[PDB]
RNA sequence: CGCAAGGCUGAAAAAUUGACGGAAGGGCACCACCAGGGGUGGAGCCUGCG
């Protein structure tokens, strides 16, 4: 029983962790790249 | 007899599978139980629900067959393992509990 | 009756989230393409 | 940014503090709030051994990052008035 | 990077040894010795499998 | 065990303030006159169990006769995967017995105003036989939708963000056979913790009551009950307000274990009046009596009357939400906070709250005129344990 | 006295049969990794499904 | 309550909850009546006369 | 000097000066909060003690002894309060170490690791590991010698190997609290080295534990040894020629 | 972001082709006959299952 319970816990925990940090990496990359492209366009105009 | 043939014979005796009766036959029946019968039929024709010995008793003694439900026993023991082992695995490191003396 | 509020008002009130207070074929070229 | 070279800011939250691999870019990144604009940007601490140094709500100076998350533009140069490389090299003690 | 770590970061980790109460049995097999054994045995099994096919 | 309280008035408020300030308490002489069922009530002991589950390091001791308890407080941990649940996102289960008569909102207001000072999130899931989610007759505890759209906007005013509050019912229940009964399950996911609540200023007059929105719920009866209640409420309030809008919700029935039985049939209504000024809202509600079978027209008229009374009475907060906003005011930073009460709104429960704050060690309240302005002095404790990053 | 005394068998790093007492693992509660997927035991819910 | 839908309902008469819908006759159930005296302990018994030539108790 | 866990330390934090004994810990890879035994040189490690609570983000200092005879730099450690809790979850590695007894091609019996079939049936299905890197699994208790067991490994382990099992044992700090009432007088707990120099006990050491140099001979293998029937049966193109 | 996402409601058929049989006649079966053989079941050991 402890084998089954710890396997289920480990699977769900790794799934939740992977999903959350996939979200966080994508969001930070999105915001930073958007600002970098805006600054590149505002710099190329000079 | 086979399982299929015995099951069909039992259902024809129970009247659940018989030929399509007429309105006159329905009147005769309404002029002239099956729940407990059907539960016995499902219990006896799904015999792997419970562990059974084929030889019977070793020495016949007369005075006045299931021998355990492994699925029901496993579900009950798993529920007990829930309420004890999973509970302590959640409260592995938990200090202080309510002291109820009543 | 006219108590039926709105899709928006249901989404504000009967939702799980509590309602915050801080809101108030023209041309031939295109035909051939 | 702005017209300046080094902008000040407040460390809002060390996002990615619970990453597994030690030198991951999400581990190193720090979300800050530029004071001159009140804006939210994200900056890199040069090593996880110095992410240990950066503390929350500290006047953090940051500059450009010229060269795993391509696009983070800023990197942390000073913390609370002390050079961050000197902090990591254990030259000065961080004034709090 | 490579200039962002101290010499104490770069300091090598020592390799433990067989306990002295068990030195008679030979050398303690660590990862490199294990890889040597795996390459040798896999090569011999490969040649024996090709001979069996033949 | 050091600080001393008596009586059973505002029992949960005494427990919650003891937990927040960390001052160990001893409540004696709970039910001394009632020899029939002396000592603790079942909702009170279920509240003790809930607080002990959410906390950590709390040692609660109920005496033999049960007319006196002691409480040494721990810390507000929340649902951490090491100690309270298995996952960081796993709902902590809480079951309360069938012999409960008070409402889940009476269970829930202390949990909500003790939530945002936690370490991790709160994922509390109330199930069990005795979970009534509607209004109760009792001492007139609120309903779930009343509680939500009538006090959680206040946390939104404090800065505890309502985008990350999360409260959802899954089954609805009224009282049922007698005062006991229930069946509905709720769950509550406080995903928003703060360090120090913002001190606030309810001072500007909330004159023009702009709009009125609400809910009419039925659990087990036909939809004609809510529709007649809508006609009642709109016929009473159309003399004054043109935009009254009351949704209708219908749930089949809740099922309770003993071989289940369907319980908790009832019907009720909850009204909210929102002022044009700011987060100022007047709420009222009414539930059918659990064995009466009275007119839904009469219930609509009765609840509209109660709402209009709170309209004519209240300064900026209603009487049911006054203690929560005041204890969060006191939880605020080391500053004065400026609340505008109405003259009719001050209650013996509120005066008892001020007494308990003075006893615990929070500073006092200065009262003046502008309805009357109370100015609280916050202590600035904040959440004790929160992993700073 | 506790600090100068010899450490317990648990707080030592390498515990074996000659070190610890007989059923001290039964006395203790630790955690460890597992391997392989265990076989799904038949339950009444699985059979009914 | 007996309808022409060949079925009857038992309602609780407080809040009007259908205690049970029950279909019991092959045709339209015409008349339904209780027995008034509970002094035998059987006040919750009732007969139903139905157009398929049946009384059901 | 480096500073050991369990050793006393006088903390200056808030207004209070108080001598307590902490438990040092690393946050291994953001998973498990492993317990250390010495602080790492020039690194922020997680300490943990039993004392009075302070709201977080409050910095603080750490001395070892308030004596003037100290020839250098009385201040030992700095830092900031991270959070507070009750019932910490400190975790220390326990290595249950055995030895192979009989070694088949894959399965191997292991002797000096367990004392009874009870303990093995508790640790059934466990993830055992050799020093060489071969993973493996404790599968089933053995019967005739009480305490031995069967493990299934990846590839053939050697009689020179050592089988380890890496479990995580929970450690809880001790709840000591001196107050350092310096104006009135107070008892200062001595450290480890001072205790040993006082009551004349040598520091414990294991000759199995000290680092030494290993002498690795150049591992040469036996040549291929084809079985007789196969070498007789394969065709003429690949028949081995051995004079 | 929008739709999905508003409760005459409150747990336990088709058929011109369909339903169930009966009597006769075949074929197969060490779960059948026939001829023999061998286990288990007696005492002790123990894995396992209930």
């Amino acid at each position: 029983f402890i084998r089954r319970e710890q396997l289920r816990i480990k699977k769900e925990k790794d799934e939740a962790y992977e999903k959350k940090f996939k979200r966080i990496i994508a969001e930070i990359q999105n915001e930073e790249g958007r600002a970098a492209n805006e600054y590149a366009r505002e710099k190329a105009a000079r | 007899g086979s399982q299929l043939k015995r099951l069909k014979a039992s259902l024809r005796e129970q009247g659940l599978i018989g030929p399509q009766k007429s309105k006159k036959q329905k009147r005769q029946n309404a002029n002239d139980q099956k729940a407990e019968a059907l539960k016995s039929i499902r219990e006896q024709f799904n015999p792997f629900q419970f562990k059974t010995n084929a030889r019977g008793p070793k020495f016949e003694v007369t005075t006045n067959v299931i021998k355990g439900r492994p699925e029901l026993s496993r579900a009950r023991s798993e529920e007990k393992r829930r309420q004890t082992i999973l509970v302590e695995m959640q409260r592995r490191n938990k200090v202080g509990g309510i002291i109820d003396r009543r | 009756a006219d108590g039926k509020m709105s899709k928006q008002e249901l989404k504000v009130y009967l939702s799980s989230r509590p309602p915050d207070p801080t809101r108030k074929p023209e041309d031939s070229a295109e035909l051939l393409a | 940014f702005g017209g300046s070279s080094h902008a000040k800011g407040i460390v809002l939250e060390k996002v990615g503090v619970e990453a597994k691999q030690p030198n991951s870019a999400i581990r190193k990144c720090v979300r800050v709030q530029l004071i001159k604009n009140g804006k939210k940007v994200t900056a890199f601490v040069p090593n996880d051994g110095c992410l240990n140094f950066v503390d929350e709500n500290d006047e953090v100076l940051l500059a450009g990052f010229g060269r795993d998350i391509p696009g983070v533009r800023f990197k942390v140069v000073k913390v609370s008035g002390v050079g961050l490389l000197a902090l990591w090299k254990e030259k000065k003690e961080k004034p709090r | 990077m490579s200039s962002l770590r101290h010499a104490i970061q770069r300091r090598a980790h020592k390799e433990r040894a067989q306990p002295l109460e068990r030195q008679r049995l030979g050398i303690l097999e660590k990862k490199k010795d294990y890889r040597l054994r795996a390459r040798d045995y896999k090569k011999k099994q490969a040649v024996l499998k090709s001979l069996r096919q033949k | 065990e050091f600080l001393r309280f008596t009586g059973h008035r505002a029992f949960t408020q005494r427990l919650v303030l003891a937990t927040l300030y960390g001052r160990p308490i001893h409540i004696s002489k709970i039910r001394s006159s009632s020899a029939t069922n002396p000592g603790l009530a079942p909702h009170e002991i279920s509240f003790l169990r809930l607080l002990e589950s959410v906390t950590n390091g709390s040692i609660i001791d109920v005496s033999y006769s049960g007319t006196t308890i002691t409480y040494q407080p721990g810390l507000i941990t929340g649902t951490v995967p090491g100690m309270n649940a298995s996952l960081s996102s796993d709902a902590i289960e809480h079951v309360i017995p069938a012999t409960n008569t008070r409402g889940i909102t009476y269970f829930l207001i202390p949990l909500a105003l003790l939530a945002p000072f936690s370490k991790a999130h709160l994922n509390v899931r109330f199930t069990g036989p005795g979970v009534i989610t509607s209004a109760t007759h009792g001492a007139r505890d609120l309903s779930i939708d009343t509680f939500r759209t009538a006090v959680l906007p206040l946390y939104g005013l404090f800065g505890i963000p309502p985008a990350r509050i999360e409260l959802r019912v899954l089954q609805r229940s009224c009282a049922g056979p007698g005062g006991k009964g229930g069946g509905g399950i709720v769950e509550m996911r406080f995903a928003s913790q703060v360090r120090l609540p913002k001190t606030l200023h309810l001072n500007r007059r909330p004159g023009k009551v702009r709009r009125i929105r609400g809910v009419a719920y039925c659990t087990g009866v036909a939809a004609s009950h809510n529709n007649r209640m809508i006609t009642a409420a709109r016929g009473v309030l159309n003399q004054l307000v043109s935009d009254v809008h009351i949704a209708a919700q219908y749930d089949p029935a809740p099922l309770v274990a003993e071989q289940k039985k369907k319980t908790g049939i009832g019907f009720g209504l909850s009204l909210v009046a929102e002022t044009s000024a700011e987060g100022v809202i007047y709420a009222a509600d009414e539930v059918a009596p659990p064995e009466g079978g009275v007119v839904p027209e009469d219930i609509g008229e009765k609840c509209a009357y109660q709402l209009l009374d709170v309209i004519a009475q209240g300064g900026c907060v209603m009487a049911a939400s006054a203690p929560t906003v005041l204890t969060l005011m006191a939880m605020g930073s080391e500053d004065v906070g400026r609340l505008r009460l109405g003259r009719r709104v001050v209650s013996p429960e509120l005066l008892e709250l001020a007494r308990d704050l003075k006893a615990f060690g929070a500073a006092s309240w200065g009262i003046r005129d502008a309805d009357l302005i109370v100015s609280v002095k916050g202590t600035g404790v904040g959440n004790v344990g929160r992993k700073v990053a | 006295a506790e600090l100068v005394a010899k450490r317990a068998w648990t707080l030592a790093g390498e515990a074996t049969a000659a070190d610890r007492p007989v059923n001290s693992l039964l006395g203790e509660d630790m955690e460890f990794d597992h391997v392989g997927k265990p076989v799904p035991v038949v339950t009444e819910e699985v059979s009914e499904s | 309550t007996s309808s022409a839908d060949k079925n009857i309902r038992i309602w609780g008469l407080d809040f009007g909850d259908c205690h049970k819908a029950l279909f019991g006759h092959q045709d339209s159930i015409l008349q339904v009546a209780f027995i008034p005296h509970n002094s035998d302990g059987n006040g919750h018994y009732f007969f139903s006369a139905s157009k398929d030539r049946t009384i059901k108790y | 000097k480096i500073l050991k866990t369990g050793d006393p330390l006088i903390f200056s934090l808030g207004w209070r000066r108080f001598q307590t004994l902490p438990i040092y810990s690393i946050w291994d890879n953001r998973t498990r909060n492993r317990m250390l035994k010495y602080t790492p040189e020039h690194m922020h490690c997680f300490g943990t003690f039993w004392g009075p609570l302070i709201a977080p983000n409050t910095s603080f200092c750490c001395f070892q002894s308030f004596s003037a005879s100290n020839p250098g730099f009385r201040i030992a450690a700095t830092g900031t309060v991270l959070s507070v809790d009750e019932s910490t979850e400190i975790v220390k590695k326990l290595k249950l170490v055995g030895t192979p007894w009989k070694i088949f091609k894959n399965t191997a019996f292991i002797k000096d690791m367990f004392n009874s079939s009870l303990e093995i049936a508790k640790f059934e299905g466990a993830a055992i590991r050799t020093v060489s890197g071969i993973r493996g699994q404790i599968k089933r208790a053995l019967s005739k010698p009480e305490g031995y067991f069967r493990a299934t490994f990846e590839d053939k382990i050697l009689l020179s190997d050592i089988v380890i099992l890496k479990a995580w044992y929970p450690v809880k700090p001790k709840q000591f609290y001196n107050p350092a009432t310096n104006l009135i007088g107070w008892q200062s707990m001595r450290l480890t080295g001072e205790i040993r120099r006082a009551e004349n006990i040598p520091t414990p050491q294991n000759p199995n534990s000290t680092y030494r140099k290993i002498e690795r001979p150049e591992r040469h293998f036996n040549p291929l040894r084809v079985p007789k029937n196969l070498a007789a049966e394969l065709p003429f193109k690949s028949q081995i020629v051995q004079t």
